[PDB]
RNA sequence: UGGCCCUCGAGUGCAAAGGCAGAAGGGAGCUUGACUGCAAGACCCACCCGUCGAGCAGGGACGAAAGUCGGCCUUAGUGAUCCGACGGUGCCGAGUGGAAGGGCCGUCGCUCAACGGAUAAAAGUUACUCUAGGGAUAACAGGCUGAUCUUCCCCAAGAG
RNA sequence: GGCCAGUGAGACGAUGGGGGAUAAGCUUCAUCGUCGAGAGGGAAACAGCCCGGAUCACCAGCUAAGGCCCCUAAAUGACC
RNA sequence: AACCCAGAGCUAGCUGGUUCUCCCCGAAAUGCGUUGAGGCGCAGCAGUUGACUGGACAUCUAGGGGUAAAGCACUGUUUCG
RNA sequence: AUCCCGUGUGAAUCAGCAAGGACCACCUUGCAAGGCUAAAUACUCCUGGGUGACCGAUAGCGAAGUAGUACCGUGAGGGA
RNA sequence: AGACAACCUGGCGAACUGAAACAUCUUAGUAGCCAGAGGAAAAGAAAGCAAAAGCGAUUCCCGUAGUAGCGGCGAGCGAA
C-alpha cells in the first residue's frame, strides 16, 4: 500500500527471475539519423549492478 | 543552400522504390530508412539506386524528381 | 532480537547521520533514482491489453473435472470451483483456455467453452475430445484454424 | 559556443591499447592484442609487420581477430596438437 | 619531352600518431553490400553507451574463376528522455461494427555546449544587511620556504 | 549471487616523472610502506622516518633498532 | 516593512550532541557522471550468509609492448675543417 | 466526453430526448429540468458506571493543596 | 443573543514546503476568516451502471489495482 512508481513501471518489466530487462537506449526512432547495422542489434538486454536498485522501486508491482 | 552560422538545413533526401513502399516513409520531413544525404548546391537532382526492400529483393528506389 | 537499536547507547556510541554528514533525516534519497537512470523507455509504454487477465495463467493447470463441486463433475468451468479455480468466486475475465500441467490428468472429461492447443487435445482427449488438426490439402482456400478442439462450441 | 583565445589543447585519451591472450594458449575466437579498432579477421594468431619470425600458437577456436597494421594479417594456419580425437 | 641516379626522405579529402608500394597510392570500365533479416565468440565502461566480428538465411554487382563488398587507411565530424508530424502494419481500440487515439516497424525536430542536456520561458546590486558553517575558501600576523631584495666573498679585462 | 555499511577536501617518507629556481612538512599523478583505524623500543623532546608491529598475568631468559664515562640500564674492552 | 497567535516540531545535502558490557573480522578518503566536486548515486575496498583443487609466493617453458641506456641512417637542432 | 457555470444566443418536447470517457449508425438501458424522506456512517463540552503491562506532583492537561492566579506588556497576548 | 467544544453543509481562500533550483504542477481547495442548521447533517430510490448476462436508492466498511489513467507523463496524485 505505498505510492508505486509510476514513470518506472512503464519502462522496465520483470521478465520472471526477478531480472530487469531493460531495452536498449537511443533505440526510439534513434534520432541519431544513421547506424548503419546498428539499429538491428538493438532488442532487449538486461541490466546489471545498478539493477538492484532499480527493481526494489518497483517492488510492489512485481 | 548557402553554408555558414546563420540558417542551414541538412540535405537529407529519400529514395522510395517504383511504383513501391517499404524501406522507405513517406512524409513532408521524413528520410529513408537508409536516409540518404544529397548536397542540394552541388549539380544533383535526380537520385536512384537499386536497392532491395522489403516486397520481394532489389528493385529501383530513388524518389524525389 | 534487538540488533542494538532502541536508542544509540552502548558501545562504540553510534552517532546516526552516517557518522559523516549526509541527510540527518531519513527520506533524503540522495541521488534521484529517476533521472540518470531513466533510460529510454519503449518496451515498457504500451496500448494496455484490453483482457483484464485476472490470472497471469490460463484458467489452471489441467484440474477440471473432479469428484467434488471444485469443478461442477461436469466439465465446463464457470465460477463454481474451489480447489482449481481462476479466482477465489470466479467469473470475472473473458475467454478462458487452457494448457497442461501438473496432475494426475482426469478419468473423467468433456472440455467445454472455447479451449484448445494440443496442450489440451492430445493429452486431455482420454475422454470428451480430442487433438484434430484440420488439413491444409481439403480445402484450396487458406488453413481454417491453427488447431480445431472438438466439443467446446463458441 | 565555441571558445577561441589564448590557450593550449586539452582533453585526455584512452584507445586502450593493449594485448588480449598471448603466444601458446587457448586463443579461442575473440580479439588478441587489437591495438586498434577496425581490426580485420584472422583465423589465428598474428605474426608478422615487425622483426623477422613468424609467430605461432599452441591450441586455436576457429577463426579469431587481430589488427590489420601491426600483427597480421592472415595466411597460414597454426595449431600445434591437432584438435581431433583418436 | 628523352636518358641516368630514382632508396616509407612522395602520395594518403582535412589535425596528428601509426601503418601502407602483396598497396586504401593513382587511372579506367562495369557498377553503386554507402544489403535486409540474424549472428558463435570478445573488447571497451560503475551504468548507459561505444567498437570489431567468421559464418548462416533471402537476393544482386564485378572477374574466366577463386573471390570481394554490410560505406569512406583507422581514430573525431556528436548528444539520451518526454512532448509531437507523417507512412506502413486489420496488434489493440473499455455495448457492438468502424473511427479517433495508443502500440509496433521506419524517419524527422532541440550551437538542450553550462553538450550523462534540472525550465517551453528568467539579467544585476545590496557600505541597511540578515541567517546557516568553515580557515579544508582570502585580508593583518606567526611558521615553512625564499628566486627577488639586503650584506659579504671569488676570478678578473679596465677606470684610477 | 544476496542482506546491512562506511567513505570520496587524507597526510608523510623512499623511488620513477609533470608544475616552481630539480625552492617548501607546498601543489598535482603512479608505486610501496607507515600514520590516519595498533602501543611500545630508538632518533633528547618530533604521530607520518627506523626496529618491531601489544588476548592477559609473571621481583623469567635471550634478541632487533639504537648504544655501552656519569646523568636512565650497558665495553674510559683488545689490536693498528 | 512590527507586535501576538496559528499552519511551521516548516525547511536546514549546515553545525553540534547523540546516554550498559564482552567476543570475531575489518574500510576508505580512488574511478566514472553530476549548475557536481565540505552532497551523493553506481563500481572498487569492509562485514554476514549460501555454492566452487578457485588463487597467491617460488622454479621452468613460452611472447609482446619497447622506458632506462645507447644511438642519433631518418624527423627537429649542431661547432671546426 | 460527461456534470456544475460568467457572457451572447438558445431546437426538439414520450411513433420524442439523453447517456455508452471524440464523433457516427445500430442495439440496449434510462427518461432528469420542483421538493421531502428513517436507519447503517461522524464528533464531542458535558453525565453515570467501568476498564487501561498510563503516569505518579523537574511525570502527567499550564491547573491532583482557593495558578492559566500571582507577575510581564498599552494591549492582543504570554505565562510559574 | 449564547461573543457557541468537536462533527456537518455552503461562500471565499495562502505560504512555508515538495518538484534536492524555481515561475507549470505538487504541497492546502488544509490551516485560517465568515454564514446557517441539525444532533446528525450532507446525500439519497437514479435521462445510473452494466450490458445484449443482468443488476438496479443514497451513505459507510473491507477488497477489487494504490492497476488503468492523468502529469515540465518529472515530482506527485490517483479511477471505475
Amino acid at each position: 500500500k505505498m505510492k508505486t512508481h509510476k514513470a518506472s513501471a512503464k519502462r522496465f518489466r520483470v521478465t520472471g527471475k526477478g531480472k530487469i530487462v531493460r531495452r536498449r537506449a537511443g533505440k526510439q526512432h534513434l534520432l541519431a539519423k544513421k547506424n548503419t547495422k546498428r539499429k538491428n542489434r538493438l532488442s532487449k538486454l538486461i541490466q546489471v549492478d545498478r539493477s538492484d536498485y532499480d527493481n526494489v522501486i518497483g517492488a510492489l508491482p512485481y | 543552400m548557402a553554408k555558414g552560422k546563420d540558417v542551414r538545413v541538412k540535405v537529407i533526401l529519400e529514395c522510395t522504390g517504383c511504383v513501391r513502399k517499404s524501406v522507405n516513409k513517406g512524409s513532408r520531413g521524413v528520410s529513408r530508412y537508409i536516409t540518404q544525404k544529397n548536397r542540394h548546391n552541388t549539380p544533383s537532382r535526380l537520385e536512384l539506386r537499386k536497392f532491395c526492400p522489403y516486397c520481394y529483393k532489389h528493385t529501383i528506389h530513388g524518389e524525389i524528381k | 532480537i534487538a540488533a542494538g537499536q532502541g536508542a544509540s547507547c552502548g558501545f562504540g556510541m553510534r552517532g546516526q547521520k552516517s557518522r559523516s554528514g549526509p541527510g540527518i533525516m531519513r527520506g533524503f534519497e540522495g541521488g534521484q533514482m529517476p533521472l540518470y537512470r531513466r533510460l529510454p523507455k519503449l518496451r515498457g509504454i504500451a496500448g494496455g491489453m484490453h483482457a483484464g487477465l485476472p490470472k497471469y495463467v490460463n484458467v489452471n493447470l489441467t484440474d477440471i473435472e473432479n469428484a467434488g463441486f471444485q469443478d461442477g463433475e461436469e466439465v465446463s468451468l464457470e465460477t463454481l470451483k474451489a480447489k482449481r479455480v481462476i479466482n477465489p468466486s470466479g467469473r470475472e475475465r473473458k475467454l478462458p483456455l487452457k494448457i497442461l500441467a501438473d496432475g494426475e490428468l482426469s478419468k473423467k472429461l468433456t472440455i467445454k467453452a472455447g479451449a484448445f492447443s494440443t496442450s489440451a487435445k492430445e493429452k486431455l482427449e482420454y475422454a470428451g475430445c480430442s487433438l484434430i488438426v484440420l488439413p491444409g490439402r481439403k480445402k484450396w482456400v487458406k488453413p481454417s484454424v491453427a488447431k480445431n478442439l472438438a466439443r467446446a462450441e463458441e | 559556443a565555441h571558445k577561441k583565445g589564448a590557450g593550449s589543447t586539452k582533453n585526455g585519451r584512452d584507445s586502450p591499447g593493449q594485448r588480449l591472450g598471448v603466444k601458446i594458449y587457448g586463443d579461442q575466437v575473440a580479439k588478441p592484442g587489437a591495438i586498434i579498432v577496425r581490426q580485420r579477421g584472422t583465423k589465428f594468431h598474428a605474426g608478422k609487420n615487425v622483426g623477422i619470425g613468424k609467430d605461432h600458437t599452441i591450441f586455436s577456436l576457429i577463426d579469431g581477430l587481430v589488427k590489420f597494421e601491426k600483427f597480421g594479417p592472415d595466411r597460414k594456419k597454426i595449431s600445434v596438437y591437432p584438435r581431433e580425437i583418436v
